[PDB]
RNA sequence: CCACAGAG
């Protein structure tokens, strides 16, 4: 029948496993230990990314009582913090189209995020 | 919001054989599952025949809407259409 | 279903007492009703009333927490005492007074007899009254309008 | 089944069903096609159009989107069968009251 | 306490309740679907306190009921966060106490957290104890009149498992779940105790 | 109908009609459904085979239309009632 | 208090999208992955084996046993589907010609479209236009497939693309591979290409100058891997122009080449119960799948141990073969395959012909509650009456539910019984869910505490609507519908004024009744399929439906010029006629 | 494994999902949602998935969002230029705006913190603690904002002196060329300025001109060409510091231009790191720090990385091809900062270095021992260097680079198939196609040894079989299967899987500080910071030190696919 | 599962 034929190498109990796994077993030589540059880099990656994520370009998101009393008051605002039309944009390097949603005569400020050379994360 | 009022109406007048068919299974249905009856049945055991009475002398309550191919329907009583 | 807003108004506990009890009123179900048809005699006019059990349940623990008094004495809420026009006494009497809905919701929902009650309920009253308010709330609201 | 030797039913066949729908009668289809012969519960979930067992979808490990309705099980056999055949059939629900 | 919730629903009124008066129908299928229930993100609905829209009935193919697109107002139990309440204990643990309201709703637990400092459990009499200088008479006692403050209320979904291992659990527990509305009271204050504490 | 004598045969209907269900019902099942497969042609149940195939009802006929019970509900019985304590309610001592 | 809000909106099937499905998709579907040949275990007595073709985590085949996911039986279990992860990719054979397509348009090096910037542009303004019908699509697309192939060089990498095409077009293995002619448009121009092709082809006759004759017929050959690397690295903004969306994470071309071959449920292969034998036969699929498990782990146990690129390359076309036909049967010669004659059923077998599934089943289907009966004249019955045997009315029943206004003959139907004909065979009760015969009960209680919510049977009694129907249906009036008479003499009968529309001759005719289960069908039928309201065949208005022959002639004997009657003859035949 | 997986567990646990993702998208998408928002990610990734889009084709497409949500999250991905833009105007005179998306912007994102470190090692500020730190800000500022004005960020100083040290600063970058002023050619496709300078340079020539029509199209394309490469190297034009005398003698950066960060720049010193870790293997150690010194010397005056002329869809014309080829190898040799001496290496030269017994010919930084490292590098197996004329060195990266890109793939493939792989791989390329009886020969080993290795190799593309049928209708029982070695398949599929595992390690690091949201949180605030071992339970605490540590892993294991990795995009 | 044989 079909199951007959067999090839040169293989045995008849070699065959019907069919175990394939869904699981490497070959890895590439970069999984070695952590050294000190590439920590700094690591750090410098992090400070960037938080950098990046609070700042004036963030659209991240694709209390809230309606009742007022006096324990709402004396609270912490909100302390609104650089917005999408705060940035100083130049205006030759956006299409006509674009100007509208930004602010083009609003009062303008630009924010500078200081920089630490010291390792900020705690491992 | 996209219902005709009541008197720009554009649709014939007159109750076709595919509305009236579909007027009688719905009340019969409605009458097997125990509705009342506006009509003196005389001992008809049946809905069908119970709602063709109704329907003899325009006792069925319901509605039709006839949707124009355009996603604008038109609503008409069935005491007022025609038959 | 689609919830299109969680909060249309607010109800006082006047206005749930007296919408449940004239449920019970229209449905047949106050304790009145129960005890001349099913109990205390047989039924001759055969007034069976609309039957909910799930229904039963939630109108008669709210009717008899509501009922029942609050956390000022160790008989009854004075909610169940009082009419509208006690009712509309009570809001006029209080619209002028330093408080906020919530508050107004509070001590009309409550009815504190007790001093400390007033102090847990408005929040840094001694921020914003003085001892003759307090004493003015006390008897306001001890009137029961 | 086939055959009064098996006792099986009558078939309505192409032609009979072309003459159903020349009256228009789409009740009486329906009934003729569907409810007497073949009719069949199916849980399909809405956010995959695949069909699931017991109120689960297979796929989306969830069962806030499964949906109870009613079809052929000739159809059920063709969606399973096509499925097979690496061909997806993801039915797209939309309510029978627009409002 | 209580709070109007609008809410736009479908309803399905059967044929044999076409004598009836349809608000009335109306009112008893949204009373079906709706009282004693928790309405998710919202709380705990009692009553549909009117209608304020409603719509031509629609009939399904294959169906004789009618079904209406009605909105409604209904009334909801949802103490609002800062709400002072009372209640009766039910039953007391080494994790807080417990709470209820006569049956309205039971699912009202006062944590560890925020109790008095010095409150301490005994299991013998299974009472919460709590002395400020020198008076441990002050007993947290079962069927007691208590008051509490609302500080945080959790809504948690249902989430039902897989069929296979909702069989096994079934098959392993007649051989549980969070409740989706909870409400944690706190207190922290004078009045915040018992009813027999402050006259 | 197309701009084209376009006939009736299973060289014509693949060109007049769009639907892959029917399409696929009247002659060479196994090319249309593969290649509606690949292309990613979305079909819409609104033709008749389609109807039949899916289990529910059709577009003409008795079901060209949608059947309505009127309700005898007026606009003057769905006032709504009162709420006495936002109407009561009032800011005067606050701003 | 404790439960939350469940609610239920009703909803229809909107419409059907299309697509394939990706190697997430297979997976993530599958419940049980199929690693054996091997369908029993011969120490339980020929069970199930697990992780196997057959497998009670796929579904269950037998009365007798259960399901393990969902734990239910044959008549309640839905099935479900395993996976089976071929050790190397293969062509799928509906897919193919798609797959010679996409390759005719993508740089055979670089895998890139053959599309200048400013063309590709404008097709894709084309395609997207508000109105474009399947039509329009096609012969855009055709029109870009055109384009690219007149195309020479990419634009992206300086690569000689010559033609793609099928190896041989024939019946045999040689229907599933692919060949690209680097330099069938070269000309001679002299491109780099041809020199590095003569450079490497000058080098390996340096060894073996016998091969010669065969350089001519070296082509470059696109392997199932190879065009699976190539489908891998191509650009998702070229997928529109070959006619996938990409916006779905299942619209790569990579989905269109087998990686995982999703194993049907057992429910739609269902092992033969028995034939003549304890023993049971399987369905050819799942002989197919235990194949394809075989030849993948042979495949896999080649790779890992190392066995000659020659067998390795014959297993890996015995295994796309073995696919193909458990797709297609007739795409390929069963004599191709080392094992064989019958042809297998496969799926494309499955939904084709007048058997499949498409025009057997879902087009038309058999159903329940009718009757095949020779026919036979009755002048005596109404024309919009058909006589029904009561050997035929005591089977088939009318589910009619109870109300307030038919109680009273519901209860006496229920008394009456299932022997004598006004009577019920079954009652289902509201609250209940299976239908409890009555033939067994006390037939009196039952009758007393009848609800009125419950449904029972009746027997097919008068006036009750019945379609009744031809076989040969040429046109509408092939089918109508009557009101029912019960006669008893075995036949069914009709007036003879009906029989021109159905082309029905008492010459020993069986014709078919049907009748409607709902209230909506019974009355959509007997108002617009009535023999009343179909007087005029639709054709041309005229009367189809009239006397016929044998009732012409008399009346024309009566109405004869010569005729004269007396009062008595007259009162006679005016008596006859009502 | 020792139990059965069931497909529940191998869906949950491993990363089957996510090989059904093209690399491209994937990369993309998940670097764009993991920097800004999930509406940017949503943007870029119809953009690529669909081409180019207009604004109204992003809100049809994308639902959820409306036209102001989109014209938003398009303005602040073109802040960030990671969106090109390009006007068209119809036939009929509609005006339309078409948003491509580039590589650009998304590699400034992907190399962030090696740019920074790049910046602060590049510029020998290596000793200058404050300079460093004032160039570490101005640098991730430049990256953060992605194009900004020098006045406006004084604006943001209240010192005099540190405002003097910012602005010699930027002088110092815009002189080494990591800064360059923001033109609307940086937001344009190299395609569409192409097809543009085309269309105007042949519709100036007169119609019925008397020449044939392949020679107008010639005549066009060179005066486009020749456009095209005027507009180009306009950034380097070096304009932007030419505002002098603020006070008497001095130079400064313009105050009104926009700078932003130079990606070909950054991209040509990665190939220098790249060459010199390639020359530390083959010659000497200090003869790879000569070689280091040569260059950084004329690392700014190297040819661009890639050539954006052939992007441009011209080499559909093979003479095109051999001129790019011709005119590539022609500028890295005739262009005069490239060629230098011995002498030109002994001033740059660091102290440090002795080069006295470096060198054993028989058995203070002197001009004769750079000549002898010079001519050892020139004259090695691989062409580091190559001599025009006696005493004069360059680099010819024309004929350096593919060599380097087969010697970095080659190790690949043996670090991850053993080096018999290797050796298969290079006796398969060096023997251009060649049997497997042949193989067995000429590389020693057993045959069952060679069938499975080559049969692991044939996964990657790594070798191309190529089939020789014996008889009409083919069958692998009557033909014989050669092999052979195609490098564009194999760079290409190594590239894209590359691609996908940095796509991946991103998604995984995404994931993680996903699921430890609250921690994180209040781990990274300004008052919790400093006093973690205070304020935080000892369970959590470790909790926040596996979460970090394991971030940090990752970021590591991504520069090191990073380095692997921009060989390949050469 | 096929193939005969009849009935329209
Ligand atoms: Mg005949
Ligand atoms: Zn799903
Ligand atoms: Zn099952
Ligand atoms: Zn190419």
């Amino acid at each position: 029948n079909y199951m007959s034929n067999l090839p040169f190498g293989l045995g008849y109990g070699d065959v019907g496993k069919n175990h394939i796994t869904e699981f490497p077993s070959i890895p590439l030589p970069i999984n070695g230990p952590i050294t000190n540059k590439e920590r700094s880099l690591a750090v410098k990656y992090i400070n960037f990314g938080k950098t990046v994520k609070d700042g004036p370009f963030y659209t991240g998101s694709m209390t809230n009582d309606g009742i007022e009393r006096y324990s709402d008051k004396y609270l912490k605002k909100r302390k609104i913090g650089i917005s999408i039309d705060d940035h100083p944009y130049n205006l030759n390097l956006f299409p006509n189209e674009l100007y509208n949603v930004m602010g083009i005569n609003k009062k303008k400020l630009l924010a500078i995020s200081k920089f630490n050379n010291a390792d900020d994360v705690f491992t | 919001e996209k219902a005709i009022p009541k008197d720009q109406r554009a649709t014939t007048p007159y109750m076709t054989k595919y509305e009236r068919a579909r007027i009688l299974g719905t009340r019969a249905l409605q009458i097997s599952m125990n509705a009342p009856v506006f009509v003196d049945l005389e001992g008809e055991t049946d809905p069908l025949r119970i709602a063709m009475k109704e329907l003899a002398e325009k006792k069925i309550p319901l509605v039709i809407r006839r949707y124009l191919p355009d996603g604008s329907f038109e609503d008409w009583s069935v005491e007022e259409l025609i038959v | 279903m689609k919830v299109l807003e969680e909060r249309n108004a607010f109800l006082s506990d006047y206005e749930v007492l007296k919408f449940l009890t004239d449920l019970e009123k229209k449905h047949l179900w106050d304790q009145k009703s129960l005890a001349a048809l099913k109990k205390s005699r047989s039924k001759g006019k055969q007034n069976r009333p609309y039957n909910h059990p799930e229904l039963q349940g939630i109108t008669r623990n709210v009717v008899n927490y509501l009922s029942i008094n609050k956390n000022f004495i160790n008989e009854k809420s004075g909610i169940s005492k009082m009419s509208d026009e006690s009712f509309a006494e009570l809001m006029t009497k209080l619209n002028s007074f330093k408080l906020f809905k919530a508050e107004k919701l509070q001590i009309v929902n409550q009815l504190p007899a007790n001093m400390v009650h007033l102090y847990s309920i408005v929040e840094e009253c001694d921020a914003r009254f003085d001892e003759k308010t307090i004493e003015e709330m006390l008897e306001i609201i001890s009137g029961y309008a | 089944t086939e055959g009064r030797s098996r006792d099986g039913g009558l078939r309505l066949g192409e032609m009979e069903r072309d003459c159903v729908i020349a009256y228009g009668a789409s009740q009486l289809l329906l009934e003729r096609l569907m409810i007497s012969s073949d009719a069949f519960e199916v849980d399909v979930c809405d956010k995959c159009g695949l069909m699931g067992y017991s109120g689960w979808c297979t796929t989306c490990k969830s069962a806030e989107n499964i949906i109870k309705m009613t079809i052929p099980y000739a159809a059920k056999l063709l969606f399973q069968e096509l499925l097979s055949m690496n061909i997806a059939p993801r039915l797209r629900l939309e309510d029978i009251f627009q409002q | 306490m209580f709070i109007l919730s609008k809410i736009a629903d479908l309803v399905r009124i059967p044929p044999d309740q076409f004598h009836r008066d349809t608000i009335s129908a109306i009112t008893h299928q949204l009373n079906n679907k709706f009282a004693n229930k928790i309405i998710p993100n919202v709380g705990l609905c009692i009553t549909i306190y009117d209608l304020l829209t409603v719509e031509e009935g629609q009939l399904k193919p294959g169906d004789g009921s009618s079904y209406i697109n009605v909105t409604f107002r209904a009334v909801v139990f949802k103490p609002f966060l800062g709400e002072i309440v009372t209640g009766w204990i039910s039953k007391c643990t080494a994790e807080g106490i417990k709470v209820s309201l006569l049956g309205i709703f039971d699912d009202i637990f006062i944590p560890q957290n925020m109790l008095f400092e010095g409150c301490y459990y005994t299991p013998e009499e299974s009472a919460w104890i709590w002395p400020m200088d020198e008076e441990t008479k002050l007993y947290f006692d079962v069927n007691e009149k208590i008051r509490f403050r609302i500080e945080r209320e959790v809504f948690v979904d249902v989430k039902p498992k897989s069929p296979k291992e909702r069989e096994l659990e079934e098959r392993a527990q007649l051989e549980e779940k969070p409740p989706a509305y909870a409400l944690l009271g706190s207190c922290q204050t004078d009045g915040m105790g018992l009813v027999s504490w402050w006259e | 109908y197309k701009g084209e004598v376009l006939g009736i045969t299973r060289f014509g209907l693949s060109k007049m009609r769009d639907s892959v269900l029917q399409l696929a019902s009247f002659e060479k099942t196994t090319d249309h459904l593969f290649d509606a497969a690949f292309y990613m042609k979305k079909d819409a149940v609104e033709g008749v085979s389609e109807c039949i195939i899916l289990g529910q009802t059709m577009s003409i006929g008795t079901g060209s239309f949608k059947v309505v019970k009127g309700t005898n509900i007026s606009e003057k019985d769905l006032v709504p009632k009162r709420c006495l304590f936002e109407s009561l309610s009032n800011e005067a001592a606050l701003k | 208090m404790k439960e939350v809000v469940v609610s239920e909106t009703p909803k229809r099937i909107k419409g059907l999208e299309f697509s394939a499905l990706s190697a997430a998709d297979i997976v993530a579907q599958s419940e049980v992955e199929v690693s054996t040949r091997d369908l029993f275990d011969l120490e339980k007595d020929r069970a199930p084996k697990a992780n196997g073709a057959l497998d009670p985590k796929m579904g269950v085949s037998s009365s007798s046993l259960e399901c393990a996911t969902c734990h239910g039986n044959l008549a309640s279990c839905h099935g479900h589907f395993g996976h089976l992860k071929l050790a190397l990719p293969v062509f799928h054979i509906g897919y193919f010609k798609a797959t010679i397509q996409i390759l005719q348009g993508i740089c055979k090096n670089c895998s890139a479209i053959l599309l200048s910037e400013t063309d590709k542009r404008q097709f894709l303004h084309e395609l997207r236009r508000p109105g474009v019908d399947n039509l329009r699509r096609m012969g855009i697309l055709k029109k870009i497939l055109d384009q690219c192939k007149k195309q020479r060089r990419c634009l992206h990498c300086g690569a000689l693309n010559g033609v793609v095409k099928k190896a041989a077009a024939g019946a045999g293995s040689a229907a599933l591979k692919i060949i690209h002619d680097t330099f069938r448009w070269v000309g001679k121009k002299s491109a780099p290409e041809k020199d590095i092709w003569v450079g490497e082809w000058k080098e390996v006759l340096a060894h073996n100058p016998e091969l010669e004759r065969y350089v001519k017929r070296c082509m470059d050959d696109l392997n199932p891997l190879k065009t699976l690397n190539l489908f891998k690295q191509i650009k998702s903004a070229d997928c529109e122009l070959l006619g996938i969306d990409a916006t779905v994470p299942s619209g790569r071309p990579e989905t269109y080449i087998w990686r995982y071959l999703p194993a049907p449920p057992v429910c739609i292969r269902p092992s033969v119960m028995m034939q003549d034998s304890p023993a049971s036969n399987e369905d050819d699929l799942t002989v197919k799948l235990t194949e394809i498990v075989w030849t993948s782990s042979l495949i896999k146990a080649g790779l890992d141990k190392g066995i000659s690129i020659n067998n390795m390359m014959e297993h890996w076309d015995y295994l796309q073969l073995t696919v193909a036909m458990y797709i297609n049967s007739d795409s390929v010669n069963p004599a191709m395959l080392p094992g064989s004659v019958k042809p297998i059923r496969g799926f494309c077998q499955r939904l084709k012909g007048k058997q499949g599934r498409f025009r057997g089943n879902l087009s038309g289907k058999r159903v329940d509650f009718s009757g095949r009966t020779v026919i036979s004249p009755d002048p005596n019955l109404s024309i919009d009456e058909v006589a029904v045997p009561d050997r035929v009315a005591k089977v088939l029943t009318y589910p009619e539910k109870v109300t307030r206004y038919n109680r009273h003959k519901l209860q006496e139907l229920i008394v009456n019984g299932p022997n004598v004909h006004p009577g019920a065979n079954y009652l289902l009760k509201r609250n209940e869910d299976a239908r409890r015969n009555l033939r067994y009960g006390d037939r009196m209680k039952l009758a007393k505490n009848l609800q009125i919510g419950d449904v029972v049977e009746r027997h097919l009694e008068d006036g009750d609507v019945v379609l009744f129907n031809r076989q040969p249906s040429l046109h509408r009036l092939s089918i109508l519908s009557h009101y029912a008479k019960i006669r008893p003499w075995r036949t069914f009968r009709l007036n003879e004024c009906v029989c021109t529309p159905y082309n029905a001759d008492f010459d020993g005719d069986e014709m078919n009744l049907h009748v409607p289960q709902t209230e909506e069908a019974r009355a959509e039928a007997i108002n617009l399929m009535g023999v009343k309201n179909n007087l005029l065949t639709p054709k041309s208005g005229e009367p189809i439906i009239a006397a016929t022959q044998d009732f012409i002639t008399g009346s024309y004997l009566i109405s004869h010029k010569d005729s004269f009657y007396d009062r008595a003859t007259l009162t006679q035949l005016l008596s006859m006629m009502s | 494994s020792e139990k059965l997986v069931t497909p529940e567990d191998v869906m949950t646990i491993s990363s089957l999902e996510q090989r059904t993702l093209n690399p491209d998208l994937f990369l993309y998408k998940e670097l764009v949602k993991a920097h800004l928002g999930e509406r940017a990610a949503s943007v870029i990734g119809m953009l690529v998935a669909l081409g180019r889009l207009s604004v109204r084709e992003l809100v049809e497409k994308i639902d959820g969002m409306d036209v102001d949500s989109v014209k938003t999250t398009l303005v602040s991905l073109t802040q960030l230029r990671c969106v090109k833009y390009l006007q068209e105007t119809a036939i009929s005179g509609k005006k339309t705006t078409y948003y491509y998306y580039n590589e650009e912007g998304i590699h400034i994102l992907l190399y962030s913190g090696l740019i920074i470190d790049e910046i602060i090692t590049q510029m020998r500020v290596n000793d200058e603690e404050e300079h460093k730190q004032l160039v570490a800000e101005i640098v991730q500022n430049v990256i953060s904002l992605g194009s900004l004005t020098v006045e406006d960020y004084l604006s943001s100083v209240t010192s005099d002196s540190m405002k003097y040290t910012i602005s010699s600063l930027f002088v110092q970058l815009c002189e080494m060329g990591y800064l360059i002023q923001i033109s609307k050619l940086h937001y344009t496709p190299i395609e569409d300025l192409w097809q543009f300078l085309y269309e105007k340079h042949y519709k100036n020539i007169p119609r019925n001109s008397p020449l044939s029509d392949l020679k107008k199209r010639s005549q066009a394309k060179m005066n486009a060409k020749t456009d095209f490469a005027k507009i180009i190297n306009k950034p380097n034009e070096l304009s932007q510091i030419l505002t002098v005398d603020p006070k008497t003698s001095l130079r400064i950066v313009k105050p009104t231009v926009s700078l932003t960060i130079n990606l070909d720049r950054f991209m040509k010193g990665r190939r220098s790191k790249q060459l010199i870790n390639l020359a530390k293997t083959r010659v000497g150690s200090v003869t790879a720090q000569v070689y280091k010194i040569a260059l950084r010397l004329t690392e700014q005056k190297s040819p661009k990385i890639r050539d954006p002329l052939t992007q441009t869809g011209l080499l559909q014309d093979l003479e095109e091809a051999k001129s790019f080829q011709d005119e590539a190898e022609l500028v890295e040799e005739k262009t005069p900062g490239l060629t230098f001496n011995a002498i030109d290496l002994a001033r740059h030269l660091p102290a440090e270095l002795d080069l006295r017994g470096s060198l054993l010919s028989r058995k203070p930084h002197s001009a004769s021992l750079i000549n002898s490292h010079l001519k050892i590098l020139a004259s090695s197996n691989f062409p580091f260097l190559n001599e025009t004329k006696p005493g004069v060195y360059y680099v010819p990266y024309s004929k350096l680079m593919p060599v380097l890109k087969s010697s970095v793939y080659e190790y690949v493939i043996a670090s991850t198939l053993g080096p018999s792989a290797m050796r298969l791989s290079r006796c398969i390329r060096d023997n251009k196609l060649v049997s497997e009886k042949i193989i067995n020969s000429t590389a020693l080993m057993k045959e069952k040894d060679i069938r499975s290795t080559l049969a692991s190799l044939i996964r990657y593309n790594s070798v191309e079989i190529q089939e020789v049928p014996r008889t009409a209708d083919r069958s692998a029982s009557r033909a014989v299967f050669l092999f052979r070695c195609k490098e564009t398949h194999s760079y290409n599929f190594m590239r894209q899987n590359l691609e996908w595992n940095m796509a991946n390690l991103l998604f995984k690091k995404e994931k993680l500080k996903q699921e430890n949201s609250t921690l994180l949180k209040k781990a990274n605030r300004d008052d919790v910071k400093g006093r973690e071992n205070e304020l935080l339970l000892p369970s959590e605490l470790n909790q926040l030190k596996m979460v970090n540590e394991r971030e940090l892993n990752v970021f590591a294991r991504l520069s090191r696919l990073l380095s692997l990795w921009e060989v390949f995009q050469m």
